[PDB]
């Protein structure tokens, strides 16, 4: 009868460890999605900005030899 | 300079075959030894040009034709652009454990030069 | 290692204690320059607590210590603590016995001239030290960078130092002492803190005020633009979760304190603005010798390392400045080792010789043998 409740009380450990980890790793992996929409969102902003500022470059370059 | 008339260049090949066969190294072998002279040569023909990254006069240094630097790491089969983030560009953290590498360094043309 | 003999690397500030091996490009043990006891009086028993807490050690737990710092830029509250800093850098880290190999030590310009005879007690009559040398500073990232023709203003926690050095050190005055670095950013944050119901209060976490800050805390391009723009959340708060768990949503509070860099009548003193500074040690110079000074600016230290700090220079520089040639500033992306790369020069260097400290040279010229060959 006191094995029982041993047994019982790991039960209720188990369990309670369990819907505990499950439900963060369930708001975890649903969270990995949204951060890893940002960063292919952001990601891609970078490389619009990248570019840009390459363009000024060679627009900057241009204009200098122009003025001379 | 390529093509000499004093040296046959066609007829010491085989030569040099038979030297390497007469040794210890069959085709089979110098084959996978070719791979990784082939491999040398792809991350030689790599003079990097001019790159427009800077403000004045001075310059850092970027890839132009880059086929080239692809072919570098065509056999080594690695993001190119990844690549060259640790190597033209000096990375340092360390401290505590040993050494975090990301950050890192677009060092001069003559230091550019240097490592290449 | 059946290569030379004797060699060593090594380097301190108000920040990390950089030093390495024999003939090294790079640190290979930097540690905090910390050091203090027990406020908690350290289970007594689990263990006769003493050892004030140095090292990794000291900066894992910072709880039971009271950080209390001892080399706050060029004052040295107390030389008894230091005693024990050594004793764990060349032993436990270094694993080298400084009975054999020498030493490059830094040197912070213009300190107390009183200072280096009690150091060189430390070395040569405790530490048996028969060759070491204190290098100054900032002249030392110049040949490292590879600039020989510059302006150099290095400093990180210690002393802001402007140093004109692009061919010739140690002549007309052309530079300035500031103690406004580091501990006075970490110290100041808890003040004004305070109106948004956090306060780092005591030493040991006011370490952690510097830790974040090099993190995510940025400088204002300009103060009036920026002030309207607090209206929009979006630029300016960010969440920082705080290791034990309490956020912190820096924002307005990011580019505030550095304002205190270019302003320092934010903290009651009239000393000038970095910019202003780097005036007056121009108009000293000869004015044909200004035009190859704005081409290059050699701007290093971990201080030059927060997002928006060149091209402010930039902006404020121009317009007290000759306007005609070309004006750039060389800030190496990783300005911070600056000084040991350059300690790395040096310490292959054989000219070096004449310049250093040999264990004869101190008894044959007394405790002066320090300024009467160095300078
Ligand atoms: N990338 C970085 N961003 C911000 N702060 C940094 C960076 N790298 C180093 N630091 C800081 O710079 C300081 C060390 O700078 P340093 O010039 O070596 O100082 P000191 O010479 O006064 O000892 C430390 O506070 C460190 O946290
Ligand atoms: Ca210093």
């Amino acid at each position: 009868a006191r094995k029982l409740v041993i047994i019982e009380s790991d039960l209720e450990r188990a369990e309670e460890r369990a819907e505990l980890s499950e439900g963060k790793c369930a708001e975890l992996e649903e969270e990995l999605k949204t951060v890893t929409n940002n960063l292919k969102s952001l990601e891609a902003q970078a490389e619009k900005y990248s570019q840009k500022e390459d363009k000024y470059e060679e627009e900057i370059k241009v204009l200098s030899d122009k003025l001379k | 300079c390529f093509d000499v008339s004093t040296i046959d260049d066609s007829g010491e090949f085989k030569i040099i075959v038979k030297a390497m066969e007469t040794l210890g190294l069959k085709e089979s072998d110098q084959n996978s030894i070719w791979r990784i002279l082939a491999a040398i040569l792809h991350i030689g023909n790599i003079t990097f040009a001019e790159a427009a990254e800077q403000r004045t006069g001075t310059t850092t240094v970027k890839v132009s034709d880059t086929k080239s630097l692809a072919a570098a790491a065509s056999c080594l089969k690695t993001d190119q652009q990844s690549l060259s983030i640790a190597l033209c560009y000096r990375s340092i953290s360390t401290g505590v454990g040993k050494r975090c590498e990301v950050i890192s360094v677009p060092m001069d043309c003559n230091q550019a030069a240097y490592s290449r | 290692d059946e290569d030379e003999t004797t060699a060593l690397v090594c380097d301190n500030g108000s920040g990390l204690v950089k030093a390495g091996f024999a003939g090294d490009d790079a640190p290979r043990a930097v540690f905090p320059s910390i050091v203090g006891r027990p406020r908690h009086q350290g289970v007594m028993v689990g263990m006769g607590q003493k050892d004030s807490y140095v090292g990794d050690e000291a900066q894992s737990k910072r709880g039971i210590l009271t950080l209390k710092y001892p080399i706050e830029h060029g004052i040295i509250t107390n030389w008894d603590d230091m005693e024990k800093i050594w004793h764990h850098t060349f032993y436990n880290e270094l694993r080298v016995a400084p009975e054999e190999h020498p030493t490059l030590l830094t040197e912070a310009p213009l300190n107390p001239k009183a200072n280096r005879e009690k150091m060189t007690q430390i070395m040569f009559e405790t530490f048996n030290v028969p060759a070491m040398y204190v290098a100054i500073q900032a002249v030392l990232s110049l040949y490292a960078s590879g600039r020989t023709t510059g302006i150099v203003l290095d400093s990180g926690d210690g002393v802001t130092h402007n140093v004109p050095i692009y061919e010739g050190y140690a002549l007309p005055h052309a530079i300035m002492r500031l103690d406004l670095a580091g501990r006075d950013l970490t110290d100041y944050l808890m003040k004004i803190l305070t109106e948004r119901g956090y306060s780092f209060v005591t030493t040991a976490e006011r370490e952690i005020v510097r830790d974040i800050k090099e993190k995510l805390c940025y400088v204002a391009l300009d103060f009036e633009n920026e002030m309207a723009t607090a209206a929009s959340s979006s630029s300016l708060e960010k969440s920082y979760e705080l290791p034990d768990g309490q956020v912190i949503t820096i924002g307005n509070e990011r580019f505030r304190c550095p304002e205190t860099l270019f302003q320092p009548s934010f903290i009651g003193m009239e000393s000038a603005g970095i910019h202003e500074t780097t005036y007056n040690s121009i108009m000293k110079c000869d004015i044909d010798i200004r035009k190859d000074l704005y081409a290059n600016n050699v701007m290093s230290g971990g201080t030059t390392m927060y997002p928006g700090i060149a091209d402010r220079m930039q902006k404020e520089i121009t317009a007290l400045a000759p306007s005609t040639m070309k004006i750039k500033i060389i800030a190496p992306p990783e300005r911070k080792y600056s000084v040991w790369i350059g300690g790395s020069i040096l310490a292959s260097l054989s000219t070096f010789q004449q310049m250093w400290i040999t264990k004869q040279e101190y008894d044959e010229a007394g405790p002066s043998i320090v300024h009467r060959k160095c300078f």
